[PDB]
């Protein structure tokens, strides 16, 4: 007899003004009740359970497949919550020796809360139900049961925290039942500092056996010095599980595109992907002596795509980011959100914010923030002469342009008929009115700057009272929803020099022709 | 000594907000602040039974290579039971210097049974270990009841301090005294460190600010040759205006842009559009009229970036209702930063309404969420925060306050 450290045990209680579950017992069959007071009988020898009296009033249902199987989904719907994100691969340290170890044994020696053991009561019916069922009451996690996950892996990380302290030349992962230990000492040195571990979870009672890389963990292949998604392999068919693979490749195989698959047949076929899902792709592990760094490409239609890594070629990771979803757009303001994403993603894995490396100009950079109406950065990054590169499409002019001709425009419709006139008058007495049906006052006020567009030369000043056509000007699309937006952005890139003017409506400046337009 | 009753609102669980994700140095300083915290009983380690989680992370103040740790109570402050002064004249002083008593709360115990309610979680790089778990044993940083508990205690420290200088303001807010004065710029700095030496004799130890000349006035150009385009802008800032001031007209101004003629050929005034102009100017050097402050509404603050970096800024309960305007045009090693302007000046006009008002207002970013989410922690020195939202369609009215 040695004596062994009593694991501290977890206080729990029910969900506040709950009572414990009180389900009745399934009948069962004469063969599954007998299976099951063998096993039952086994476990209370083995201190896991305990026969109890009838004062108590709960009971969970039993069920035999022999295994026993007590089905606690109502005293978990009871109890009350626990605090609860798992590893990337490209964010682990390549060991030289990694051991695993089975501590599945100590799931079954992790003791629960006395006051809480009433609430796990169950009944093995009698044969001919013509006894009292046995009464049992669990003494250790029920497999099954709420808290058993939260309450393993915190008693087992007090029981290694003195160990890891005292060792800080190796390390400990904890997955399941079994424990991952890797370090970087001659295998001499590596296997003497597996056995203190053992003699350590022996301080605890917890007895460890006498996997073998690569390791299969969370849908990863794990070696020695690659990683890579579990075998993935593009279906061949005729006629989501698509998007959700792709979506898993993304993260190792470069140049993955869900757009219209993510868009019921239909084209797609890009959806061949098999290209490079077809060819075998495998990410490096985590060197923090060396530079972390971070690229991007534009991939057209709002698709983005990016590598990480720390020397040329070979990539810790891999990534995608689509735009999102809204009206109007413009490349650089995707190009910053998708830096933002992978400055987050990297504080994650690797604690810090990789330096990138962006398809954009700093001239073409500093002209956008500078004059950006929001305030916008990006954290230290450097121009990469990849095509397409980003580039700002127009700007407009902060004063008036001399000698450019003036042009007022207006639009406006009727709410019943759908029935509006878009149009301008300039300086040089230049006019136009165009008749339009199935319209809005919005879209007509879009037209009629567009028609000074097409109507003008290389230098323009336009006046509008559109307080709507400027908010959308204002953010500075290159890409819209709306084919009148595009093709005002159209006009925009082929200009040398636009001003843009607003005035309030119907106060009496000139030129602000709501009256042709509202014939 | 006896720790004081605390509880939650009715119908109101305890916080639950997640961890954001830290970089390794900022872990690294939390682990060691953390470690002797937990020597000094002012935390302790917290079980899987705990549920709650508040977060936290790292800054360092200004002057100070040292870093430091900030909890962001914002939920449990939120949920946190009502507890049962504002000077006016605090805003009125000369000068008001501003002092960090935080480390005052850690000497006086919480309620046992509120602790579990202050859980927080040093996260791991990659998720390879388990978070970290403790929970305060301690009054916290920055939680409301902090200083209102302490409330009692600042009183006896203050009252000696306080007869023997009747002439001083002192206020505080959160985790910060504000102590205000008429006196010449060396009188104060003297007696600041004075009541910094009557702290540290009472065992408390604690580790610049002038009113601006309230609401700036609207003003108008003065030209002798306007331009079709000067006078449109006008009559545009005009007609903004007279959403907030009554008499304000444009008819004789808009007269003159009748027809339709180049944007840069310039227009004679004509007498009647003078007198408006005049009319105009005299209109806006009033006050805006009826324009009160209400306890019991929230305070809104409105940035614009203009450029440069150069900042405007308005405060408000109710639209066109200004209680306070401003301008902000430091770049603290922040002249290639735009978020880092922002996150100073957010800071700024939060001091000042701490001052004026004694509660934080809620602001309006110009600014993306995912980008101010990702970057202002970065920047950030103070030891209160406070609610935001974002602007994504750009306000015409940005170049009126500049
Ligand atoms: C010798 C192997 C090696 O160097 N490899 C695998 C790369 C670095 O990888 C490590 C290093 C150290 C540990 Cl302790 C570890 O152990 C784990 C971690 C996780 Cl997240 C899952 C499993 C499983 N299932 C095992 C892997």
């Amino acid at each position: 007899m040695v004596p062994i450290s009593p694991i501290e045990t977890v206080p729990v209680k029910l969900k506040p003004g709950m009572d414990g579950p009180k389900v009745k017992q399934w009948p069962l069959t004469e063969e599954k009740i007998k299976a099951l007071v063998e096993i039952c009988t086994e476990m209370e020898k083995e201190g896991k359970i305990s026969k109890i009296g009838p004062e108590n009033p709960y009971n969970t249902p039993v069920f035999a497949i022999w295994r026993k199987l007590v089905d606690f989904r109502e005293l978990n719907k009871r109890t009350q919550d626990f605090w609860e994100g798992i590893p990337h691969p490209a964010g682990l340290k390549k060991k030289k020796s990694v051991t695993v170890l089975d501590v599945g044994d100590a799931y079954f020696s992790v003791p629960l809360d006395e006051d809480f053991r009433k609430y796990t009561a169950f009944t093995i019916p009698s044969i001919n139900n013509e006894t009292p069922g046995i009464r049992y009451q669990y003494n250790v996690l029920p497999q099954g049961w709420k808290g058993s996950p939260a309450i393993f892996q915190s008693s087992m990380t007090k029981i290694l925290e003195p160990f890891a302290a005292q060792n800080p030349d190796i390390v400990i992962y904890q997955y399941m039942d079994d424990l991952y230990v890797g370090s970087d000492l001659e295998i001499g040195q590596h296997r003497t500092k597996i056995e203190e571990l053992r003699q350590h979870l022996l301080r605890w009672g917890l007895t460890t056996p006498d996997k073998e890389p690569p390791f299969l963990w969370m849908g990863y292949e794990l070696h020695p010095d690659k990683w890579t998604v579990q075998p993935i392999v593009l279906p061949e068919k005729d006629s989501q599980k698509l998007v959700g693979k792709l979506n898993w490749a993304s993260q190792i195989y470069p140049g993955i595109k869900v757009r219209q698959l993510s868009k019921i047949p239909l084209t797609a076929e890009l959806a061949e992907n098999r290209e490079i899902l077809k060819e075998p792709v495998h990410g490096v592990y985590y060197d923090p002596s060396k530079d972390l760094i971070a690229e991007i490409q534009k991939q057209g239609q709002g698709q983005w795509t990016y590598q990480i890594y720390q020397e040329p070629f070979k990539n810790l990771k891999t990534g995608k980011y689509a735009r999102m979803r809204g009206a109007h757009t413009n490349d650089v303001k995707q190009l910053t959100e998708a830096v933002q994403k992978i400055t987050t993603e990297s504080i994650v894995i690797w604690g810090k914010t990789p330096k990138f490396k962006l398809p954009i100009q700093k001239e073409t950079w500093e002209t956008w923030w500078t004059e950006y109406w929001q305030a916008t950065w990006i954290p230290e990054w450097e121009f990469v002469n990849t095509p397409p590169l980003v580039k700002l499409w127009y700007q407009l002019e902060k004063e008036p342009i001399v000698g450019a001709e003036t042009f007022y425009v207006d639009g406006a419709a009727n709410r019943e008929t759908k029935l509006g006139k878009a149009g301008y008058v300039t300086n040089k007495g230049r006019q136009k009115v165009v008749p339009l049906t199935n319209t809005t006052n919005q879209k007509t006020e879009l037209q009629a700057i567009y028609l000074a567009l097409q109507d003008s030369g290389l230098e323009v000043n336009i006046v509008t009272d559109s307080q709507y056509a400027l908010g959308i000007i204002q953010a500075q699309p290159d890409k819209s929803e709306s084919e009148l937006v595009n093709q005002i952005i159209e006009q925009l890139i082929k200009k040398e020099k636009v001003y843009l003017a607003w005035v309030p409506a119907h106060k009496g400046i000139g030129g602000n022709e709501q009256v042709d337009k509202l014939v | 000594i006896e720790t004081v009753p605390v509880k939650l609102k009715p119908g109101m669980d305890g916080p639950k907000v997640k961890q954001w994700p830290l970089t390794e140095e900022k872990i690294k300083a939390l682990v060691e602040i953390c470690t002797e915290m937990e020597k000094e009983g002012k935390i302790s380690k917290i079980g899987p039974e705990n549920p709650y989680n508040t977060p936290v992370f790292a800054i360092k103040k200004k002057d100070s290579t040292k870093w430091r740790k900030l909890v962001d109570f914002r939920e449990l402050n939120k949920r946190t039971q009502d507890f049962w002064p504002h000077p006016a004249g605090l805003k009125k002083k000369k000068s008001v210097t501003v002092l960090d008593v935080g480390d005052a709360y850690f000497s006086v115990p919480l309620d046992e049974d509120f602790r579990k309610y202050t859980a927080f979680t040093i996260p791991s790089i990659n998720n390879e270990t388990p978070g970290i778990r403790y929970q305060y044993n301690v009054l916290p940083q920055g939680w409301k009841g902090s200083p209102a508990i302490f409330q009692s205690s600042m009183t006896k420290i203050l009252e000696p301090f306080k007869k023997q200088n009747p002439d001083i303001v002192i206020y505080q807010y959160m985790d910060d005294l504000y102590v205000g004065s008429d006196l010449e710029i060396g009188q104060h700095r003297t007696k600041i460190e004075e009541l910094r030496q009557h702290l540290l004799r009472w065992g408390l130890t604690t580790p610049e600010l002038h009113p601006d000349k309230t609401v700036q006035p609207i003003v108008l150009p003065e030209k002798d040759s306007w331009t079709v385009n000067d006078i449109q802008k006008l009559v545009g800032k005009l007609n903004w205006a007279s959403q907030i001031y009554p008499g304000i007209k444009v008819r004789q101004l808009s007269k003159l842009l009748r027809g339709t003629k180049a944007l840069t050929e310039v227009i004679p005034l004509t007498e009647e559009a003078e007198l408006e102009l005049a009319e105009n100017r005299e209109i806006l050097k009033e006050p805006v009229h009826g324009v009160y402050y209400d306890p019991s509404k929230d305070l809104i603050a409105e940035i614009q970036k203009q450029g440069q970096g150069q900042w405007t800024y308005q405060i408000y309960q109710e639209p066109f209702k200004n209680l306070k305007t401003g301008k902000y045009a430091r770049m603290r090693g922040a002249h290639t930063n735009d978020v880092k302007q922002l996150t100073e000046a957010v800071q700024k006009i939060t001091t000042e309404s701490i001052v004026i008002w004694g509660k934080t207002p809620k602001f309006k970013l110009p600014i993306q969420k995912e980008t101010w989410e990702t970057w202002w922690t970065e920047y950030w020195q103070a030891t209160w925060i406070p609610e935001w939202e974002f602007v994504n369609t750009p306000p015409l009215v940005k170049l009126w306050y500049q």
